[PDB]
């Protein structure tokens, strides 16, 4: 709360987007492209991907103040942090190489939380983290919050 | 061994105790009233998920598919199609036919069988 | 036209509506105790029904045809069959599949279709 | 009541079953037999069909007393005429060529009611009567109530 929903990295400016929420209106285009590909499995983007121009390590940060409610290497996904805000929102990192935290930390804002990685889930988005914002456990479009302040998410649906 | 016939048997079979446990429940003296409440709303809802999943079964066939399986019950919706080809066109095509409001609230996955 | 995939939409919409009728009254202030109970028996009875036709759909469908529809509502059970040889003992290996009870209670009618 | 259950028959000696009344628990052959068949459709058999040893016709009769709660030609099973008894107790003939009631008609056990026919519905069993019990709307099967008081019937189920 009175806080801005930040971009999950420290060096914003030299990442890019490499893959979006999937939006159900988008074209067919980005709607395929909004695909996480694992096998012959495909399944919808719940989050951004966000890479390094060339795939380089990158450190990532708490998008906002909260307690990390999970924190743990899992072999599909890489490290998974998942941190707990107010109101049933909550923000999930995933493909991490490495952690800089456990469950029960409390973050601030830009602490770094852990580091960019490979992934099985989504080998496609190469060296890059996964971030997701939930209310209530449902993923919402990160983009549509970015720098907003915290509550014009709890002000959809409608 | 074919792994589609015995999901859908085993998936029916589950199907089939949950709703009798339902119905138990709902039936029962000994239930609160919210307790029937909220059994009679897992009743009618898993019928839904029964319709959604006959349903959009019955759609991917009419899209080409030789055969499809469809589990619409938890917080993914699992969908597995008989095919040899598979692309990002071909799952898209598919995950168009599911409704908004799932999509809009749980994951979907598509998954293509050797046939 | 494919006379199958309709039939499984049309009879799923039809379903829908039934449901939501059923659900309706129910749920409804204006219903006497004795109107919710019996919508609540056709509620549930439907459910069965809707098991009974994809088990007995899928258990035929393992016994080497292609496809299967069947329709296990009324006074009569349904049962249409792709295939392009129909005889006495085929039909009667397919009505071995249905319950006892069901036998017993109502007919069953099988409709071998050019596949 | 207080009677027994006769075959629909004037002449019960010079006809034969020629097909059963559908038992689940027959041997193959059995069931086989007991089907009806119309193009590629198969039903169940849900009574008797009688028949004279040349399928010559021969005329029906009420199996009890009752009232005749229908009477009417069906282009696909020939005439059929259904006699009401008691106790949600019924009978039902059809096949017939001709009738010799109609709806609302009181029939006595034995007064001739129709005479046997050929029909589409069952063109295996030639020129017949198709006879059925029914209590409160479902088929029994014939054969074990024939002889048998009225009340006999009304004892199963249990």
């Amino acid at each position: 709360s009175m806080e801005n929903v930040a971009m999950p990295v420290v060096d914003s400016e030299n990442v890019s987007v490499v893959k979006k929420f999937y939006e159900t209106d988008a074209a067919k285009e980005e709607k395929e492209a909004a695909l996480v590909t694992y096998n012959n499995t495909y399944s919808l983007s719940k989050g951004i991907d966000l890479a390094e121009k060339d795939g380089k390590d990158f450190d990532v940060s708490a998008s906002l103040s909260g307690t990390v409610v999970k924190a743990e290497k899992d072999p599909v996904l890489g490290y998974v942090v998942e941190v707990e805000h107010a109101d049933g929102l909550s923000t999930v990192y995933q493909s991490l190489s490495e952690v800089s935290v456990e469950q029960g930390d409390k973050v601030k804002q830009n602490q770094v939380i852990g580091k960019s990685g490979k992934n099985l889930y989504s080998e496609d988005s190469g060296n890059h983290v996964h971030f997701e914002i939930r209310k209530d456990g449902v993923a919402m479009n990160p983009l549509n919050f970015m720098d907003k302040p915290v509550s014009s998410i709890e002000k959809a649906a409608t | 061994d074919d792994l589609f016939t015995t999901y859908r048997l085993d998936l029916e079979d589950a199907r089939s105790k949950e709703r009798e446990e339902l119905n138990a429940i709902v039936s029962s003296d000994d239930a609160t009233a919210k307790e029937k409440s909220e059994a009679y709303d897992k009743m009618t809802a898993l019928s839904e998920v029964e319709g959604t999943e006959k349903q959009l079964e019955t759609l991917i066939k009419t899209q080409g598919y030789e055969d499809a399986l469809v589990n619409a019950e938890g917080d993914k919706i699992n969908i597995t199609v008989k095919s040899d080809k598979h692309s990002k066109s071909k799952a898209t095509a598919i995950i168009d036919l599911v409704a908004k409001e799932i999509k809009t609230m749980k994951d979907v996955a598509v998954t293509f069988e050797p046939s």
